[PDB]
């Protein structure tokens, strides 16, 4: 579970993200694809080329659904019901495959938040990315 | 895989006695029960919202003895999993887009099926040597993958 | 999340593990040690032999768990809080062994119940045991 | 292991720039923060009740860079880590007891490291390099388990 320093940790460097959000999404997607080749196969119907317009959408809608967790995070269930759903239901995306970008998004955020990514906000986010990821995957079976 | 020469003889003998066709089915079926996300790779095979649907489709039925005929035949090169499955490791990949981690979750399945049809005879010992089997297996398939 | 069926089919599937609960948890652990070799890194102190009365033993206690376990699946976090502080306060096992224990597990009622191990059956106690899981490495962090 | 000339020239020059000590003992004090089950081997480091005393202790500290010093060492030898970590893994099995998950934990924090560090020189593909580095050695620390 998330306690409550942990929030104050995710709110604090999600704030920081701010506007790049969508960008560091696009960021962490591009990451995924090139370390965890396997995780392609959701995306064939993608131009996965660098800068595709395709995968920067994808980015920012990803990055729009982390936020809004962040915003709900002591009611994420609720928060993502609609998305747990269609992850369950529609793209049927095998669990393993959440620990991949969960991973992937932390690079991206430690690329880029030098003084903020302290061991503490570090763990945080391993935990929230947990959360969310059990939260997305929840409605499977 | 390298396997005891008292693993080859165990895993060689219990296989010897399965029903391809029945064995092959069932893996195949229990897979798409237990882990529904599965069904996304068989849309065009029929009922499979009920385990008594997906139990009961020839389709599915078809395609498990196709895996395992496939499957008996890696048994049969031991030795060269990679060399023996490389066109369907491509085939998988670059026509199929399935993720390799159902490779995983298959070989999980078949021992328990294995089990479950063959009970005390699937001893420990024998089960270890399949967990090696299945894992090469899977490892073989997810090889060409890019 | 347990359906009322789940609960049924593991309620139904365990009662008929009946008295060889132990016996069943013993040859779990059994499997377990030759199927996944690491795991044994967490025994080191146990004679791991075959017939070992150290394994027979904690075979037992196991079982038990499970036991209390299934009479209590509508507040599992709540019977399992020793269980949870001790396998994440002292025991500290890595999270990703609770899976290899659940698959032999699932493997040795196969193996038993050659009538009652039906699919429906053997998705329930996947989702039984997942939950289990989930209950003991709650604490972790 | 399995690295083209390019892969190779990249992960060798970042790691030209990698002050062994500091990260060795950033990671490690890192692992034990994030992932504190990891904390259980070294209950005689002593205080590690909080981030503060982790990353502080020089006992952490000292661990880590002689697990750095050792991964450094790896790098030279790409070609044959099996070769180059079989005694460790033989160590790590049976005297310490170390579950090879761990080492997959240590890969990973290890990664987060060099990008906190690097930032924007650690791009995209720098990072795949190393990704395929660090599963290479927790695959080799893992290989005489038995
Ligand atoms: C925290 C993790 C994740 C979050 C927050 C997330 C969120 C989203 C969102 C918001 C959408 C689109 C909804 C809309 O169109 O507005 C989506 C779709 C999708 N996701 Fe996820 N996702 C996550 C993980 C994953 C993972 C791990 C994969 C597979 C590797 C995956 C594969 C997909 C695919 C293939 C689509 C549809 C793309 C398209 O065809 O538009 N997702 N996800
Ligand atoms: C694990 C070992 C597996 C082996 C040896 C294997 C082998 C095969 C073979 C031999 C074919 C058909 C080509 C022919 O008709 O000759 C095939 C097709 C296929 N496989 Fe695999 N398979 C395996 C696992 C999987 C898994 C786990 C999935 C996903 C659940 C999968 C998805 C498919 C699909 C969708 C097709 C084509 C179905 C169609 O065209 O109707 N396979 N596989
Ligand atoms: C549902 C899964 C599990 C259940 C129900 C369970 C239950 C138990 C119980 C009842 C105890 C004894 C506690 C006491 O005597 O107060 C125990 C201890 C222990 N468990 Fe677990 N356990 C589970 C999983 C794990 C796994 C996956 C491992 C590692 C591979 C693990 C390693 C240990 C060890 C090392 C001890 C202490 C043994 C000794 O030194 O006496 N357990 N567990
Ligand atoms: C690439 C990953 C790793 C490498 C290269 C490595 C390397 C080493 C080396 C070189 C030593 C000392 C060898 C000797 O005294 O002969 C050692 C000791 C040790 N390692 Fe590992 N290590 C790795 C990962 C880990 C992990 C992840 C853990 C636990 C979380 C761990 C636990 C230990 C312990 C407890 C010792 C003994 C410390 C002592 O007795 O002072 N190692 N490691």
């Amino acid at each position: 579970v998330l306690s409550p320093a942990d929030k104050t940790n995710v709110k604090a460097a999600w704030g920081k993200v701010g506007a790049h959000a969508g960008e560091y999404g696009a960021e962490a997607l591009e990451r995924m694809f090139l370390s965890f080749p396997t995780t392609k196969t959701y995306f064939p119907h993608f131009d996965l080329s660098h800068g595709s317009a395709q995968v920067k959408g994808h980015g920012k809608k990803v990055a729009d659904a982390l936020t809004n967790a962040v915003a709900h995070v002591d009611d994420m269930p609720n928060a993502l019901s609609a998305l747990s759903d269609l992850h369950a239901h529609k793209l049927r995306v095998d669990p393993v495959n959440f620990k991949l970008l969960s991973h992937c998004l932390l690079v991206t955020l430690a690329a880029h938040l030098p003084a903020e990514f302290t061991p503490a906000v570090h763990a945080s986010l391993d935990k929230f990315l947990a959360s969310v990821s059990t939260v997305l995957t929840s409605k499977y079976r | 895989v390298h396997l005891t020469p008292e693993e080859k003889s165990a895993v060689t003998a219990l296989w010897g006695k399965v029903n391809v066709d029945e064995v092959g089915g069932e893996a195949l079926g229990r897979l798409l029960v237990v882990y529904p996300w599965t069904q996304r790779f068989f849309e065009s095979f029929g009922d499979l919202s009920t385990p008594d649907a997906v139990m009961g489709n020839p389709k599915v039925k078809a395609h498990g003895k196709k895996v395992l005929g496939a499957f008996s035949d890696g048994l049969a090169h031991l030795d060269n999993l990679k060399g023996t499955f490389a066109t369907l490791s491509e085939l998988h990949c670059d026509k199929l887009h399935v993720d390799p981690e159902n490779f995983r979750l298959l070989g999980n399945v078949l021992v328990g099926v294995l089990a479950h049809h063959f009970g005390k005879e699937f001893t420990p010992p024998v089960q270890a040597a399949y967990q090696k089997v299945v894992a090469g297996v899977a490892n073989a398939l997810a090889h060409k993958y890019h």
